[PDB]
């Protein structure tokens, strides 16, 4: 597991390999391995649906049968594409 | 530096469990096409423990961190390939643990 | 199924998956492995409801289409203090601004 | 022109079954493989088409031309059918980048002369305006189908 | 055998996806053309098979034996993978008669050793007793191969 | 292009040619042709959900999309069983 | 996308089809067809509630899924005597035998 | 920790259904997940063709009640010797005389009506308490970090 | 040795200590040959015993187990008395 | 497709070909080698033997390669002897 | 899984068939072995002629009474015109009185 704290100072524990989905992510763990990273912009909100995108990313890639849409609310949009962009996704 | 990369590469290989059993057995040799035909439509670049010691042997990697790219490369193929929690997914999380800490003994001792 | 969640005491969210068939007590078992606290000191509630170790999460209420990886079902925790137990407090998360006219 | 349908006079029936949400578009490559837009197949809808073995397909979104899945390919080319039986072509979502499914949205909530409003970067403003394209994707598709594996 | 698999040794991968309701039991003919029981699918699922070329398969509900179609027919046979793309099975209810649907929520309902006090027609007694089956359903389905291989 | 099926209490089902035609018996009782059919053993809570089933068997048969399942009631079932019979639905 | 319905009137029921994209009005006109009394001495009704002639079936709320060819929606339909509409009245359909003691 | 192995050496295997039920085998598959397959009639047998360090598991297909193999509860096929098959004996096991009951009384009463029957609160908890081959692959675990 | 439980109707049933004992609730109560139950009839206690009689024959038996019958007339008064005695 | 073998007392035993088969003297006699012979007449064989080795060729058919468990071929001391002749004859 | 010797007259057909299946399947099987319609053959168990609508399972024959080394007897008679044959069965050579040596 692996700990990813939101601006606002929110943990969240998700599998290691879930977070490593993020370019961004692989880099700062990667790099000196330590458990924690912190997002001083990204928050909680928004970094709670990130971490539901490595769920839904790690679950449906390679499925055979029919992938359901990954919604996302107008009033959250903006500040995930911004995240989204932030980490690699 | 080759010999580094020798001993780098030959501890990850030579590596066992806390049961005996040896990790890079299956890592070894990659399977044929004709044999398993969804992994290399899966996997971008399909790479061994062999393909890596033929590069040692060519002394194809430049620096440890070259030969550290392609390492993380099969050890990561493997996790998308397989099952998440079947045997062959976390020995290759197992190899990059020890691949990170035989690098850190050999180039830095 | 799978069913996907959010365990989350306060400021902690945990995300994790289990089988509809698995049951409280596994999961309660997942969080002592996390957040280091055993099955006897945890409380987990699916919103305002205690959940018994022994039921499966399917008869607690996660069914596969509330449980989506997307749209994680959100399951309280609780932990022991002596005697008691700690109310089931989870800070929110923060709100997102007033929707932008260009959106309108 | 390395991805192209081939020309076989051999018929292969054909079942377009669209398990996306989105409105698809059938784009069928001509031998000289050039796209050509075909009917949208409603959501959830399936039908049978007629089309000729070796033929290449291809289907996106015919809103957004965002990219869709023919049976967890990007690519469908009919096999030829065996005692008549119909081939099946099973459209799907693919798994978006979180960025590009972010992307898909704004697009969607937002006017383009607007995307300029939006307190964001330059580089997120461009990717905002590359809207995405079958020509792009198939140039793409020919380089990774140029290395003989993927 | 007019209904069997042909060893090929040529391997084609499929994608088995059950688009009905119930649990599916995938059939495959072997070379002398006799029934083989493989894994069962859940409603909703699809699942990437190793088969081979020319090798013959059949969908059933793995429960009440009851028939289903794969790609609007009854019988599946892998094409020749192209470009290593996957062949995919599309497995499915038919349009059952309203009677033989009828029969599946009565049996669905009775334990069998009660069909016998149900209020109806001995005739009818006899159709609930005759639970569906992959054997008898083979055989007529020889006889409808060789009645459009006659003219 | 309209025909009439009235059931025992005496409800009158107004409901395409060709769906009824999809029972022989009815088939056979019309095939010039008449535009009423009286069944006077079929009551109207049977005589309705044979009209659905045909409403569905015209709309299904040769779909490439999936079918979905006929609902049956385990109230009807039996009544049902007996009225598909005569009608050969 | 299409809806399957029953209109019915009292003892009569009528079983067709019609567009979700399709009008209130182009019903009337297929009830005209068969019950032969023009779209002026008709009153359609989902439920309780009265069909302007102008909405499309969709607007009305007919769907995909709430107008199944094996669950059809049911439009109420009343006639015009002299000034005043009949009320909307549908008999209802004959009640099945309590459950034999095999199935309870 | 209870998976399959991915093994590449094939183990042919018996399954022989010594019990007077009808036997669903369970294969855990790589991850570890239950898989059924094809049902074994009473007192037939078959030979099925599985890969060594494949881990089985058989069960009552009608109740999901626990059944064993070869006297314990998971089947892991040895290497074959000399290419004879390795024999899979599925049988009852002594089951409590209460669960047992509970099986009975569970096959005779609608679920919906145990509660009409005039016993304790906690029996009808027991009879909803259904068995489940992941609750019983849970028990499975902590009987093998209590042997560590 | 052997032990004596007699039932509400006042029946006796003399059966092996050691069979007994595979209740943990007369495993208690022993821990004195006779042991009695107010509320379980002697059609249960019979059909108990007879169940010790095949848990101690069959625990262990590796070739075949048979099925322990129970008649639906007697199925919900032992599930009581099974759950009571921890048998 | 099926096989007719006749008595001494002039009994006819239509089997299955496949059943029949199991006894090398019948294969020999079956297999003017353009096309199948159907019927075969054993002169010294009577009906309460060439029964009962039809039975056989119905046992050794079903049980050969069946997994869990296979009967005893039952013979009744009566027809014991007869059969032995009649069995190293057929070379069943 | 049931095991059958079929027998009219002097010919007796060994053949097996399902519990489940019925007496009218098994005149087909006849039909096709002997060439003879399926509505002119009648089917008797011991002496009782068996429906064409009954299971085999229904007429009395189980697994356990029609084992392949002891199959079932299903008599056999045809229809000449309007008149029935008789249920006629002419049994099999008689074994040799128990030799001396076996007592
Ligand atoms: C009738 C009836 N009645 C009652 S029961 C029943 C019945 C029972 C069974 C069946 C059917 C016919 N049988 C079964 O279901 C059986 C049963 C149970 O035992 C599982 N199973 C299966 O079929 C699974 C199965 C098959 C398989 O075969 C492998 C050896 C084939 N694999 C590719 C070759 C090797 N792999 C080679 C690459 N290797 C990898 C290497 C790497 C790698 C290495 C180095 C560097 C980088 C790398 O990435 N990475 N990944 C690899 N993955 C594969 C691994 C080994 C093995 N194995 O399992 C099927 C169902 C899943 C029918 C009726
Ligand atoms: C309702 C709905 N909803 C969602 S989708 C949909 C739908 C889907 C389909 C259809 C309709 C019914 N179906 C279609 O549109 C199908 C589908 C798709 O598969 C293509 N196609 C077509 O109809 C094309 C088509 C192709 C073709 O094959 C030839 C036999 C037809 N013609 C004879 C002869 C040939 N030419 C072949 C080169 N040839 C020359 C070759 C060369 C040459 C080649 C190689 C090297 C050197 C050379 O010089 N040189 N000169 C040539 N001159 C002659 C030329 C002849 C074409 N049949 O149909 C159509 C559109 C093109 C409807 C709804």
């Amino acid at each position: 597991y692996v700990k990813l704290i939101s601006s606002d100072g929110h943990e969240f524990i998700v599998k290691r390999e879930h977070a490593l989905t993020s370019g961004t992510i692989k880099a700062m763990l990667s790099g000196p391995e330590t458990n924690e990273v912190n997002f001083r912009e990204i928050p909680s909100h928004v970094l709670s649906k990130v971490c539901m995108y490595f769920t839904y990313k790690v679950r449906y890639t390679n499925s055979s049968t029919e992938i359901p849409e990954f919604p996302i609310a107008p009033e959250i949009a903006l500040e995930l594409l911004m995240a989204a962009n932030f980490l690699d996704c | 530096l080759t010999k580094q990369m020798n001993a780098i590469i030959d501890t990850v290989i030579n590596y066992k469990d806390s049961s005996g059993r040896q990790l890079s057995e299956v890592f070894i040799q990659l399977p044929s096409r004709k044999e398993l035909p969804e992994y290399y439509e899966l996997i971008r670049k399909p790479v061994d423990f062999k393909k890596i010691k033929e590069r040692i042997r060519n002394h194809k990697y430049r620096s440890l961190g070259d030969l550290e790219k392609d390492v993380m490369l099969l050890c990561h193929n493997a996790q998308t390939f397989n099952l998440e929690g079947s045997q062959i997914y976390e020995d290759s999380i197992v190899l990059q643990s020890v691949f990170k800490s035989a690098r850190q003994k050999i180039a830095k001792e | 199924m799978d069913v996907f969640l959010m365990i989350r005491r306060h400021k902690t969210t945990i995300f994790t998956d289990a089988k509809e068939s698995s049951t409280v007590f596994e999961l309660k078992r997942i969080v002592e492995g996390i957040l280091k606290r055993p099955p006897d000191e945890q409380r987990l509630y699916k919103d305002d409801q205690l959940l018994d170790d022994g039921k499966t999460l399917g008869e607690c209420g996660f069914t596969s289409q509330t449980a989506r990886p997307q749209a994680p079902a959100t399951v309280g925790l609780a932990f022991r203090a002596d005697d008691t137990f700690e109310a089931l407090c989870i800070e929110p998360f923060s709100s997102p601004p007033e929707l932008p006219d260009v959106m309108k | 022109p390395v991805l192209r349908s081939v020309n076989s006079r051999e018929p292969s029936q054909v079942i377009f079954c669209n398990r996306s949400p989105r409105v698809v578009l059938p784009v069928w490559l001509n031998f000289d493989g050039e796209p050509q837009p075909y009917p949208t197949l409603p959501p959830g809808t399936g039908r049978r088409i007629h089309s000729y073995r070796g033929h290449l397909w291809l289907f996106r979104d015919a809103g957004t031309h965002d990219g869709l899945l023919v049976n967890q390919t990007e690519l469908f080319v009919p096999s030829l059918n065996v005692d008549g039986q119909p081939i099946f072509a099973n459209i799907t979502l693919p798994v978006y980048t979180l960025k590009e499914r972010c992307l898909q949205v704004v697009r969607s909530l937002v006017k383009p002369e607007n995307y300029r409003r939006l307190d964001i970067v330059r580089s997120l403003y461009e990717d905002l305006e590359d809207h995405p394209n079958v020509q792009k994707d198939l140039e793409r598709l020919t380089q990774e189908r140029i290395a003989h594996q993927r």
